[PDB]
């Protein structure tokens, strides 16, 4: 019954306030959903959690020293909606790999059973920013099948999101990892749209959803909740509702063919 | 089936006639075997000419290698030091591995301790296993000193071993006074003998390197020697016997004979002997610091001759009548101290050996292998006997030491036919005795399975191994040889000469057919 | 007494740090043969504690130095840098028939020898040229296998794609094993990690073939390595019982009889710890069920026959009858021999997974009695295994570190102990006799009946040996 | 010779900051060298005039060896007579980024580029990610000065900090310092005011405050300088400012990293 699926793109352009939105669509559907955040920056389990933090497998595994001698009901919580939220966490900056931090979590989860649990999705909200060995790792094991990517008209969000392609494809002899579809977060660009889907025509996949750049997720943020919880009624509401039907409605991966700087 | 009386082990119990039906069954029924012509049609194309440059061709793929790791080369220096323990910083399974190697070689307990880095380590550093696994050690084993050693991942993952070990005196694991040499031993770069001079030059620095002022060269009017990555105990025995017959004051540097050589008296002793870290740190006041083995001393040598001024005499291994007499010439220019006639008397005898056991000994073929330093002290042996080493292989060698090399052989009309190879395994070594024809293989246990493969294509193609060198593993004791000075070349001429005679009866034997050559006197 | 056991476990612990002491009491128990839970008893099978000389190999060593070394048709290619190989080639007796570097390549080493060029740049473009060059060099090889070592996780080298891409230029098989020495705590991830690459890429292949043609009685040796022929004395004896034997795992095995396992009735598993992974596995995917089974001593190997004769027909039990017959005064024999020699001696053992549980019932079919026994790297289900065969207020250790060894072995003073290599030297030199475990000191087998007489024998000249009086100076 | 690396998140000016930052500080004649380590390279663009420079893993991939490739080739001068070497990475997807940083470094000791009287070396660096390979100026002390470049938003000071935290702890066994924070315009109400206190939380000075401007942007499209295209501009003379305070600039203090939490209190004014 269980996909996985991972949220790519560059930060700070809404690939955690989407996954957040969508599992809760998913889990208003009625769907059980899990969240694994592999990003640094841990704000990927607070909206569904009601939680100003979450503390990491990476952050209590050091206070107790060791891992496995850590407990899973400690490190993952159920969310709004039954939704099990975890984050990987990730090692002080300047020592080691921070990507790594992400393979021992969820080696973690594999160990002590979260999944299998009959999950109907798992959702990895990734750090898009750079792909190399510690962050490409989710895509070296075939930890996330279905790889999504947010982006938007802006120039570090389209390589971002051609660099993540570069890393599907690589991976392409050894797993069944393949790319969904590319989500446009909208930036109140001018021709944002016609862009992404022209970008997501160049790269061999099509943009599942174009998502409102709007005022009730800011104010649903403050209120650390999600707008599908904040605002049931509203049509940013209703957005992410289409956003998630068309994830579990959606029945084409290809590995993408990355484009030229030029093109 | 077994009968009480006479129990059979594997050998020969399997070459029962039930067991080779089972074993041919279990071929014919499940092994899908190439046919036995094929494997026949296969072997014999190996042993051509044709298959020598295909295999000689090869770029990436090592068969069968003479050379092992760097931190098997730091372990055993830092075997050398009084109550010293070896602490390899990294994954346990390369401290198991050398242990095991070592053990067998020598028959000998082998006491080496891992901070276990695992993959979580990989991720964070080797920080908390690095004092943890300091603290742990030294409560456990009560070693007065640990020297710290790297294992390719932590190489890999690049874990600072000085801000480890400093930051784990500063938070308070070990006490800041406990000594903690280390040293980067890359197992990607060089060979073990590499990881002994880094693990001993590493040592030497950091007794040494703080104080130096107070250091003033030849004052305490010892020379120290520094042996290098050494498995022959007679060697270390034999070079403190001969400084002591010759009166000359002298620090053995890395001296691991006494543990590697611990009595069964019911007690079992981790520690025994070693250098003492005076002498260690008394070390620039010798007069001068002679390297056993320069091939592979040459870090030493560099920190040496900088930082504690000494110069450091240009000389060979001494192995050979020559190399032995310029050794002793020199320790008595630098000693002051004139050779005894003792010593004198020894050189006499092997000169009689020499002339005594001529006549076997000329022209024979050899194919020989094994670290630079020896081999290169080998191949100066056998010239001076008059022997005659075809090939000459020393995987972990390099472009000086084979421009070296081939200056010996070119000094004596004895090296006509002989080549150097480097960066080449016992496979092309295997090709090489197949397709020009060496009497014998000087070499360690691993030249066994040679001996084997060409014993395979006749009796005549065979090459029988003569086993000098390390490791050797079929053998008991032989580690207890020497192969230095003028006792070193008697064990060596002995060995060589009756391999040739054990040989010539061997083939002689045959009743009525080879019989008529199979004398009495020899 | 178990009092005195408790108070010996305690006073040796006093030694170490803390963190390191709180964590081994973890590790040492006093057994109880009634506990049906091992947890209650001891933990085990959790990462080393730093310089306490543990024992413990790496998962290169469990997957490339005992799954998948011993397949005598296959190459193993050591990748990394060239000590992992070196260390290991030879070292221990998987024995095969072949003719070796033709068709048979067992003692052979082939490595990457990963030079800092290597480790700067990446090993694929050259195991790739490796794989070409191992294709020249040895034509009649079925097989290649990249065994990793721990440089190749850590350096970002993807040789699965190299593996596939060369396997389908070669039209050969090539399984990527990712066995780097980090991963896991023991010898025993890279038994699941060879576990794991066998059923992936060697397994299924002949998934859809039905051409071997297969009797109700075909089965399957899983786990045993033929160490000195032991896999060799154990096959006689299912095909005197009238069971065909299609493969072993791994020792002197070929590929061909692996793949050619699946079609096999049932699974006989020597070795619980290396290969009940794949056991499982075969029995979820072609529902071919597996048995644990001991051929140490005669009682085991009497009562293990007659266990796998019963999942068997009559005329097979009838057949395990007229074997047990057969052998049954040979064996009578060695012990009418070797009893009164070896009787009421006390034996400790240190061994990694299957034989500090297995070897006792053959100790005490000479009458020995083994006072304490430990893992290497055993799981608790191994543990759990283990209490049943251990006696009362008996010594258990996992993961034992060289210093709590000699102090146990000092208060407990056994009269022979059964360890390896690294362990061996210490005894002897302390006077206690000792035989290596693991290599059966370069003797057996000790499998069987015919293993047995080997095991007697070896067990009293070692103990018995005159040298043992001997160590003491006359002059006090 | 003095040693500057330029952190911040993807985006947000760093290579373009440097580059116009380097082409002042060439203008006034200093002597230049620009390595940077950022994975697409666009860093060495503005003041070389190469679309696309030759990065020293793409180099030395085709020769197959590190130092079997020269550094006339490797390192080529540019406007101003600037070096520029673009350090440049892996495959995505394989091998840390930042290792292909540290090789680049080492190439360019080995062969002789510092000790070359340059008397200004700048490092291009991704803020976005702290990790060892990446944070490996920090470790050797390649960069003894820091400059963080930042923004209006959440992401450029949760980089600051991140970046911070970094030289907090490399602080022990090196020399590595925060000389200050650099201001790119967001077009943000109170970009400056809100660096300002973030700065002055971090322990350090914001060293200067540059304006969004259209002539940066033009100039850019001709792959040259503001500087070099429009000396006579504003935003040029911005620019020099800029390379005036940080040759000048003499504090250099470890940042006491700000809780997420003490950033959103600095987050709604
Ligand atoms: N469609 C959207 N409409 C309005 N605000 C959005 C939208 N998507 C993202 N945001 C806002 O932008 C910021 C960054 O979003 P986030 O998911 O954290 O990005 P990232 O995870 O890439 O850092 C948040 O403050 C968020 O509320
Ligand atoms: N003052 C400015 N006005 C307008 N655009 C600017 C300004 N400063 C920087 N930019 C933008 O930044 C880009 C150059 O740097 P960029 O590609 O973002 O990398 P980095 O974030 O590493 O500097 C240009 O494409 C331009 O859009
Ligand atoms: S944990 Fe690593 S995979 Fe394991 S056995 Fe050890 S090595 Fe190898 Fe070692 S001996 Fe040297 S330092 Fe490496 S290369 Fe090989
Ligand atoms: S692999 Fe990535 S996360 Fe890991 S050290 Fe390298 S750059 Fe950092
Ligand atoms: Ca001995
Ligand atoms: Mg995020
Ligand atoms: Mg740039």
């Amino acid at each position: 019954a269980m996909r996985q699926c991972a949220i790519y793109g560059k930060g700070g352009i809404g690939k955690s306030t989407t996954t957040q939105n969508l599992v809760a669509a998913l889990a208003e559907m009625g769907k059980k959903v899990m969240i694994v955040g592999c990003d640094p920056k841990a704000d990927s389990t607070r909206l569904i959690l009601h939680s100003k933090a979450q503390n990491t497998i990476m952050e209590m595994a050091a206070e107790a020293g060791t891992v496995e001698d850590l407990e899973l009901e400690d490190v993952l919580k159920a969310g709004y909606g039954g939704v099990k939220c975890v984050e990987s966490g990730g090692p002080e900056p300047g020592v080691g790999c921070a990507g790594r931090g992400v393979i021992t979590a969820i080696n973690f989860l594999e160990e002590e059973g979260a999944y299998e649990d009959d999950l109907d999705f798992v959702f990895y909200d990734v750090l898009g920013d750079v792909v190399c060995g510690g962050f490409a790792m989710p895509i070296r094991e075939n930890k996330a099948q279905e790889i999504y990517i947010v982006c938007s008209g802006e120039m570090m969000a389209m390589y971002a999101a051609n660099n993540i392609s570069k890393g599907i494809v690589k991976y392409a002899n050894s797993g069944s990892v393949r790319l969904g579809g590319l989500i446009c977060n909208s930036r109140n660009t001018d021709r944002e749209d016609e862009l992404i889907i022209a970008l997501a025509n160049k790269l061999g996949t099509q943009m599942i959803h174009f998502v409102p750049r709007d005022n009730v997720v800011q104010r649903a943020e403050i209120r650390r909740m999600t707008v599908i919880e904040y605002d049931p009624k509203a049509k940013q509401a209703d957005e992410y509702r289409a956003l998630a039907r068309k994830v579990v409605d959606n029945k084409l991966l290809v590995i993408p063919n990355p484009i030229t700087m030029d093109e | 089936s077994q009968q009480v009386d006479k129990i059979k082990a594997s050998y020969p119990l399997f070459l029962d006639q039930d067991y080779k039906d089972m074993l041919a069954k279990k071929r014919d029924g499940f092994e899908e075997k190439y046919p036995q012509d094929k494997i026949d049609e296969v072997f014999q194309w190996t042993t051509t000419k044709e298959y020598q440059e295909l295999n000689f061709q090869r770029e990436a793929l090592t068969v069968n290698p003479a050379k092992a790791c760097q931190p098997l080369g730091a372990v055993l220096c830092a075997l050398g030091f009084e109550k010293t323990m070896p602490y390899v910083h990294g994954s346990q399974g390369c401290v198991a591995y050398f242990r095991s190697y070592f053990n067998r070689h020598f028959r000998e307990p082998v006491s080496c301790v891992s901070d276990s880095m695992t993959e979580d380590a990989a991720v964070f550093g080797g920080q908390q296993n690095m004092k943890d696994g300091l603290q742990n050690c030294k409560a456990t084993y009560k070693p007065d000193m640990i020297a710290v050693s790297t294992t390719c991942m932590a190489e890999v993952i690049g874990d600072d071993l000085n801000a480890f070990i400093n930051n784990s005196k500063k938070e308070g694991f070990i006490p800041d006074e406990f000594p903690v040499p280390f040293a980067h031993t890359p197992s990607f770069v060089g060979s073990h003998v590499t990881g002994w001079d880094n693990m001993f030059e590493g040592i030497a620095r950091y007794f040494t390197l703080k104080s130096m002022d107070d250091k003033v060269v030849g004052s305490n009017k010892k020379i120290n020697i520094v042996p290098g990555f050494e498995t022959y105990l007679g060697n270390f025995r034999v070079i403190k016997r001969m400084l002591s017959e010759m009166g000359v004051g002298y620090s053995l540097l890395s001296d691991p004979e006494e543990v590697l050589d611990t009595p069964a008296d019911g007690q079992f002793r981790m520690y025994a002997g070693g250098t003492t870290q005076e002498e260690m740190k008394d070390a620039p006041n010798a007069l001068n610091t002679v390297l056993l083995q320069p091939w592979h001393l040459e870090k030493t040598k560099k920190f040496v001759e900088g930082t504690w001024k000494h110069e450091v005499p240009k000389l060979n291994i001494p192995m050979g009548l020559d190399w032995t007499d310029e050794f002793l010439m020199k320790v008595s220019e630098i000693s002051g101290q004139p050779i005894p006639a003792s010593l004198t008397k020894e050189r006499g005898r092997l000169v009689d050996m020499m002339t005594d056991s001529h006549t076997w000994l000329h022209g024979k073929r050899f194919a020989l292998w094994g670290d630079p330093d020896f081999v290169m002290g080998l191949v100066k042996f056998l010239l001076e006997l008059g022997c005659e080493p075809v090939h000459i292989l020393c995987h972990n060698g390099n472009k000086r030491w084979k421009k070296a090399v081939d200056a010996i052989l070119a000094a004596s009309p004895y090296g006509k036919n002989a080549t150097v190879y480097i960066g080449k395994d016992l496979w092309h070594l295997r090709s090489l005795v197949f397709t020009d024809k060496p009497d014998f293989m000087i070499g360690n246990s691993y030249g066994k399975f040679i001996q084997r493969d060409t014993l395979h294509k006749g009796k005549e193609f065979e090459v029988p191994l003569i086993r000098i060198g390390f490791p050797i593993f079929d053998r008991h004791h032989l580690h207890r040889s020497t192969t230095l000075g003028y006792e070193g070349a008697m064990q060596i001429l002995t060995t060589l000469v009756n391999s040739i005679l054990e040989r010539l009866d061997e083939e002689t034997r045959g009743m009525q057919a080879t019989d008529y050559n199979h004398d009495l006197v020899r | 007494s178990r009092e005195e056991v408790e108070s010996l476990i305690q006073e040796v612990l006093e030694v170490y740090p803390e963190k390191a002491r709180k964590d081994r009491n973890k590790h040492l128990a006093v057994n109880d043969p009634a506990v049906t839970q091992s947890k209650k008893c001891i933990i085990s099978n959790k990462k080393s504690q730093p310089g306490l000389m543990t024992i413990r190999g790496c998962a290169y060593a469990g997957s490339k130095g005992v799954v998948w070394g011993p397949i005598k048709d296959m190459i193993h290619i050591s990748h990394g840098p060239v000590g992992c190989g070196q260390y290991s080639r030879a070292g221990r007796r998987n024995y095969y028939i072949g003719t070796t570097g033709v068709n048979a390549f067992v003692t052979m080493n082939f490595t990457s020898d990963f030079q800092e060029k290597d480790i700067v740049f990446g090993g694929d473009k050259k195991l790739a040229k490796l794989i070409d060059e191992v294709e020249t060099l040895f034509p009649l090889n079925k097989g290649i296998s990249v065994q990793s070592e721990c440089p190749i996780g850590l350096i970002g080298d993807d040789i699965e794609s190299v593996s596939k891409v060369k396997g389908a230029e070669l039209s050969k098989t090539i399984v990527p094993v990712r066995c780097e020495g980090f991963r896991g705590v023991s010898q025993s991830l890279g038994h699941h990690i060879a576990n794991d690459a066998v059923r992936d890429w060697v397994l299924g292949k002949r998934d859809e073939d039905t051409t071997f043609a297969s009797t109700p009685y075909d089965v399957a040796i899983i786990g045993d390595y033929n160490i000195g022929g032991d896999a060799w004395s154990s096959r006689i004896l299912l095909e005197e019982m009238g069971l065909r034997c299609v493969a072993q795992w791994s020792g002197d095995g070929s590929i061909s009889e692996i793949e050619l396992t699946p079609k096999v009735k049932l699974n006989l598993v020597h070795c619980y710890r290396s290969m009940n992974y794949i056991s499982r596995h075969m029995e979820e995917k072609y529902g071919i069920p597996w048995m644990e089974y001991n051929f140490f001593g005669p009682t085991k190997t009497i009562e293990s026959l007659r266990a796998i004769a019963a999942k068997f027909d009559e005329s097979i039990q009838k057949k395990c009858e007229e074997v047990i017959a057969k052998y049954k005064p040979e064996w009578e024999a060695v012990v009418a021999k070797y009893r009164p020699r070896l009787e009421g001696k006390r034996v400790m053992l240190y061994i990694g997974g299957l034989r500090p549980r297995h070897v006792i019932g053959a100790y005490e079919d000479l009458g020995m009695e083994v006072v304490g026994t430990g893992y290497e790297f055993a799981h608790n289900d191994d543990y759990d295994r283990t209490m049943k065969e251990m006696g009362d207020s008996t010594l258990l250790y996992d993961d034992v570190t060289g210093y709590e060894f000699e102090e146990f072995v000092k208060r407990i003073k056994p009269d022979l102990i059964g360890s390896g290599i690294k362990e061996k030297f210490i005894f002897q030199k302390m006077g206690i006799p000792f035989r290596e475990m693991h290599s059966w000191d370069y003797s057996g087998p000790y499998h069987g009946f015919d293993g047995f007489a080997i095991f007697a024998r070896d067990m009293d000249m070692t103990l018995n040996n005159p040298c043992w009086k001997k160590l003491q100076a006359p002059w006090e």
